[PDB]
Order: structure tokens, then C-alpha cells, then sequence
């Protein structure tokens, strides 16, 4: 936890320790206080969110071409927690 | 039980399931035997049946696309354009199989909204085919003429994929018999028909009509007239044909001012 | 391990068609934050910031 | 007792599909546009009282689905064909909303009341919608009094934020035909309609009427100032748009 949030500042920001600290106190606080999911876990909810993002913005073949993508993500099987990681991708288009 | 999450993916191809039928043609509902207290799950996937039947009208069309050599050349094109919306409905059972064999289960309700995007399309497809019993060209585009001034946005954009290539023979009809005076027919699809007697030497007489009862509707009746005196005389995209008639009748014209120096 | 990196060519696919801007480096650490059961809510504010 | 909820919350998911129960039947009284359900005997009398509760959710979403067949069946091209594709719209969005619900139940659980405040955030979405569709069963409008109607609800609905934008992505799919055949008056004076599906209707100067099967946009005024546009072509905010469109074009 403590390091890896730290890392995420660094590749950012570009900047190494005693550069990035005072962006690393918002990070801490924002992360801290709301560390747990304040939503029922799904992985179908937040997929239809991405293919509607493609509709939307009519890529209808990108949209089938996520759809694909997706089960790739799905089996290989290593990867469990799919829908945070997935949500958070979403979120930053 | 997962045995019918896939069961009811073959019923979209339109292959007859693992368990007895005796509707196809009818819906796609299957009986196991003990539909009794399958009366809740199995009434889901009797709203999932009746995707699978329209399907099936799409296909057989396309078993009347390519004969011998079958009737029209309007007929055929308008059949690769409701294959190629069929070829994208097959995409999304492509990765609905691949999702049941992986390390499997997926919700009857979570699969029903992959199939209500197919429902929006493909029932607009077959309503499409109802409309057209014959394959002669030109009541093709008053088909998609009829539908694209019809409401709701969703099928509107996918009349306007077919008006794209169900149109693309009227114009390569059309530009040929504007520029050299060259005309096409394979079985009169064409609304200018030819020989009404027979062929005279040109100074402008009847050898072509506008051939009501087979006109596009993509023009106006005064405009197949006008198109009809550009080609003697050289002798929505459905609003853009109208507009180069008018640049077209203005070159033509010169075309028929050099008649006058021959005599 | 070849799991592993099948797993993180797919996940950079998500990426480039969503637009997202995030590099090989930055989407593994993301994951492994993600993996760690922090809510995306929250991450994703804190990763518009550090792009500021 | 934990048990009797658990199942009748299956069967609660099932109808709100649109799909029959195990214990709860559906038996048509007006055709099913408001199904009159019978949940059958249980057992334990205090979760029968709670199902009843949630039924009416079911029952506002018949009002829907008749709608969507409705102007399906008449062939229209107005612009009530398309208030009905922005109702199947959020009917497709609603959908995901049960089926996670379903989802829950699979492994995990959902009692009744897990259910209750779950449903709570669309049944009130529903009711609103109900109510502009059984509004206009009647058999009408045609295009410019279907735009009357959505917007003297809107109107309304004023002061309570919920339907200001539920109302607000009804109403502008609603106009995405209409200012198309609105642009055509204005700037060539020429009727682009189907059907009868904008207010001034025709029969140089010419014949035009307006009718009151095609209700203006809030105000008369305005339709008489395309009235009075388009004869020279031919020689809230929204109305607001056409008084100067005139006058620019004058």
C-alpha cells in the first residue's frame, strides 16, 4: 500500500522523493478515508458503462471489438478483482 | 440448466437445439418435457426463442440471393446488405460461447441485454423483408424510401447503412447514360426499359420512358423526367441525387448545341 | 509468468481504446493498487491531480 | 421465516422482467397494461403483506412496454414514434438493473429489504413515465401536440429537480425530428412531413393552416410568425428561438 501509491506520483509526476511530497499528503488522505468499496461488487454493470461509452460516441466496431477483449482479459485467470481494475480504465476515457 | 444458457446460443444461429421441437418457423420454443416448473426459466428463454425465429427469415432470403442467377442485380445487392448486418449479429455469439468455457456460468438476465441490441436491429431487418416479397429492383428502394422517413433513431441509422449499397446500382445506372448515353439492363431493373418499337437514328424521339411501377422513389416524378432528357440528349443521400441532375442538364446541353452543327 | 504478461497485453488494449493515457508503467502500478482492494472512485481522483 | 423472503425475492425479480413467477401469477384484466397480479398462499402472512409492496413497480412497467407496442402498431413517422424510443432507451438501462439483482442472489444474498431500497431509486422513474404515456393513450398526438403535452409536463414538474432531467432526455429526442422540418419552413418556406407531423401544414403565397391536432410550441404567436416567414420565401428559451428567426429572415 504505503509504496505503491508513492510509485504512482513518481512515474507521473516524473519527479523522484522530496519533489512530489505534498501531492503525496492529498493522495494519502484521499485513498485513506475511503479506502474499501462504496459499491456492490459486479463485473457486468461496468462493462455495459464501457460499451455504451462506444455507442455513444458511435465506434460500434470498437465497442464489439471490447467485447472480445474482455473475455481475453477474463481467461487467462490470473487477474481476480477484474471489475476495479476495469472501472477504473472507464472512468479515464 | 447451463445446459440451456447454451442451448439458446444455437437457437441464434438458427440450428435446431439438443432438445425436441416443434416450432421453427412458428417461434423457436423447445419443449424438454419437463416444462412445468421450467415455467419461469424457460419463459426467458422463450422471449431469447423469438430472436432465433427472425433470424431464420434473413437466412432463407439469403438462400434466395445467388442462383443460377437470381432475378434483379438491385435484388442481390440489397441481399449482401442484410448478410453483412447478419455477419455482425454472429460476432457477439462469437464471444457469448467463448464466455461459457472459460474457467462458464453466465446469468440467463446477464445474457438478455446482449441480446436486446440485436433485438432493436434484426427485428427491423425482418420487418425490411416483409415489405418486399419480389426482388425487382427499384421496389427495393421504395423500401428503404419507406423507412428512413419513419421514426425512431436506432433504426434509422441502419436503413441509412442499406440505402448506402441498395442505392449504389441506381447510380451506377445513372452516371453511364448522363455522360456517354450507355444505359445497363439484365432484366429490366433499370426504369428505362428499351426498344418500344425499335432503334431509329437519333434527333431525339420516343425510345425511353420513365417506367412507372419499378421507378426508385429516391426521385421525385419530375426529376426522372429531367434525368430522362439528359440521357436522349447525349444519346439523406437520397436529396443529393437530385442536386447534379441540375449540374448535369447544364452540360448536356452543350452536347445538344453540337447536334445543331452537324446539319 | 508468461500468464502474466499475456494478461498485461490485453489490459494495455483496454487502454489504448478508451484513451486513457496511461503508459505500460502506469497501468501495472494502477493494478497492482487495484488488486489491493482500493475503491476506483478515489483512485481515479487522485490520478487527474498528479497529472495537473 | 428467512427462507419465505428469499424465494418470493426471486420471484419478485422474475416479473419485473416481464416474466411469469413461481408464485406470483399474472392474469390480464384490461389486457395487461395494468396487470391485475394474485401472489398465491404462503405460508407466513407478514412477507405476503411486504411482496404486495413491490408489485406496483411491475405494474407501472406494463404501462411501458404498451407503449412502445402502440405507436409501433400505427406506423407512424411523427415524432410519438420516437418519444417511444427514448422509452425503450430506459427501458434497456433498466434491465441491468435487475439482472444484478439477480446476479446478487446467484452466490451472496438479497432479503427483502436488500431488495426494497434497491428497487426504491427506478420505481419513482417508472411512475413518471407511466404517467406521460397513459396521457397520451387516446390515440394521439400527432407531431406538434405530442410536444405540446412533454412540455406542459415539464413545466410541471417544476421544483422537484428529479423530473427536470428525466423529462429533459425525453423532450429533446422529441425535437430531434421536429427542428429538422422547423429549419425547413424557415429557411425555404418547404414542408418536409410524412405524415402530418409539423404544425403548419400546407393546403407563389399559398394555402397554410395550422391545427389544433398539432398544438404550437406554448404560445400561437410564434406559430403565426412562421406563418408569416415563410410566404416571404416562397415571394421557456424555445419559443424565444422563432421571433427572431423571423425577423432575420424578414
Amino acid at each position: 500500500p504505503n509504496v505503491l501509491l508513492q510509485n504512482l506520483c513518481c512515474r507521473i509526476l516524473g519527479k523522484g522523493e522530496a519533489d512530489v511530497a505534498q501531492q503525496f499528503q492529498y493522495a494519502v488522505r484521499v485513498i485513506g478515508s475511503n479506502f474499501a468499496p462504496t459499491v456492490e461488487r459486479d463485473e457486468f454493470l461496468v462493462t455495459e458503462k464501457i460499451k455504451k461509452e462506444f455507442v455513444r460516441q458511435r465506434r460500434e466496431a470498437d465497442g464489439a471489438l471490447f467485447s472480445e477483449l474482455h473475455r481475453k482479459l477474463q481467461s487467462q485467470g490470473v487477474l481476480k478483482n477484474r471489475w476495479s481494475i476495469l472501472y477504473l480504465l472507464l472512468s479515464l476515457s | 440448466e447451463t445446459s440451456l444458457v447454451r442451448d439458446l446460443l444455437y437457437v441464434f444461429q438458427g440450428i435446431d437445439g439438443k432438445f425436441v421441437k416443434m416450432c421453427n418457423s412458428e417461434n423457436c420454443y423447445k419443449v424438454d418435457g419437463k416444462v412445468a416448473v421450467s415455467k419461469s426459466l424457460k419463459d426467458i428463454t422463450s422471449k431469447l426463442s423469438e430472436l432465433g425465429w427472425l433470424h431464420n427469415k434473413i437466412k432463407k432470403y439469403t438462400d434466395q440471393r445467388s442462383l443460377d442467377r437470381a432475378f434483379g442485380l438491385v435484388g442481390q445487392s440489397f441481399c449482401a446488405a442484410l448478410h453483412q448486418e447478419l455477419k455482425e449479429y454472429y460476432r457477439l455469439l462469437s464471444v457469448l460461447h467463448s464466455q461459457l468455457q472459460v474457467e462458464s456460468s453466465l446469468t440467463l438476465r446477464r445474457l438478455l441485454v446482449w441480446t436486446f441490441d440485436p433485438k432493436i436491429r434484426l427485428k427491423t431487418l425482418a420487418a425490411l423483408v416483409d415489405h418486399c416479397q419480389g426482388r425487382k429492383g427499384g421496389e427495393l428502394a421504395s423500401a428503404v424510401h419507406a423507412y428512413t422517413k419513419t421514426g425512431d433513431p436506432y433504426m434509422r441509422s441502419l436503413v441509412q447503412h442499406i440505402l448506402g449499397l441498395v442505392a449504389y446500382p441506381i447510380l451506377n445506372f445513372l452516371y453511364r447514360w448522363i455522360y456517354d448515353g450507355e444505359l445497363e439492363d439484365t432484366y429490366h431493373e433499370f426504369f428505362v426499359a428499351s426498344d418500344p418499337v425499335v432503334k431509329t437514328d437519333r434527333l431525339w424521339h420516343d425510345k425511353y420512358s420513365l417506367r412507372k411501377s419499378m421507378i426508385p422513389s429516391f426521385m421525385t416524378m419530375d426529376q426522372s423526367r429531367k434525368v430522362l432528357l439528359i440521357g436522349k440528349s447525349i444519346n439523406d443521400l437520397e436529396n443529393a441525387f437530385q442536386t447534379k441532375i441540375d449540374a448535369a442538364y447544364f452540360d448536356t446541353s452543350k452536347y445538344l448545341l453540337d447536334v445543331l452543327n452537324k446539319n | 509468468m508468461s500468464a502474466v504478461r499475456e494478461t498485461m497485453d490485453v489490459l494495455l488494449e483496454i487502454s489504448r481504446l478508451l484513451n486513457t493515457g496511461l503508459d505500460m508503467e502506469t497501468l501495472s502500478i494502477c493494478v497492482r493498487l487495484c488488486e489491493q482492494g482500493i475503491n476506483p472512485e478515489a483512485l481515479s481522483s487522485v490520478i487527474k491531480e498528479l497529472r495537473r | 421465516l428467512p427462507s419465505q423472503e428469499t424465494c418470493l425475492v426471486e420471484d419478485l425479480l422474475y416479473i419485473l422482467i416481464g416474466v411469469d413467477g413461481r408464485y406470483i401469477s399474472v392474469q390480464p384484466l384490461v389486457g395487461r397494461q395494468s396487470r391485475s397480479f394474485s401472489v398465491e398462499q404462503n405460508l407466513d402472512s407478514s412477507v405476503k403483506e411486504l411482496v404486495n409492496r413491490i408489485l406496483p413497480v411491475a405494474t407501472n412497467y406494463s404501462t411501458v412496454t404498451r407503449f412502445v407496442e402502440e405507436n409501433s402498431s400505427f406506423e407512424y413517422g411523427q415524432v410519438n414514434h420516437a418519444l417511444g424510443a427514448a422509452m425503450r432507451t430506459l427501458g434497456k438501462e433498466y434491465m441491468i438493473l435487475i439482472s444484478q439483482l439477480e446476479h446478487l442472489q446467484r452466490q451472496g444474498l438479497l432479503s427483502l429489504q436488500k431488495l426494497w431500497f434497491y428497487i426504491q431509486p427506478t420505481l419513482r422513474t417508472m411512475e413518471v413515465l407511466a404517467s406521460i404515456a397513459t396521457s397520451l393513450n387516446k390515440g394521439e398526438c400527432f407531431g406538434g401536440a405530442t410536444l405540446s403535452l412533454l412540455h406542459d409536463r415539464t413545466f410541471g414538474y417544476t421544483g422537484d429537480s428529479q423530473a427536470q432531467e428525466l423529462c429533459l432526455y425525453l423532450t429533446k429526442a422529441a425535437s430531434a425530428p421536429y427542428f429538422d422540418i422547423l429549419e425547413r419552413w424557415i429557411y425555404r418556406g418547404i414542408i418536409n412531413d410524412p405524415y402530418s407531423e409539423f404544425m403548419v401544414e400546407e393546403h407563389w403565397d399559398q394555402r397554410y393552416t395550422i391545427v389544433q391536432q398539432q398544438i404550437p410550441s406554448f404560445l400561437q404567436k410564434v406559430a403565426d410568425k412562421i406563418l408569416s416567414t415563410g410566404k416571404y420565401l416562397n415571394v421557456q428559451a424555445y419559443v424565444e428561438r422563432i421571433e427572431k428567426a423571423y425577423n432575420y429572415a424578414s
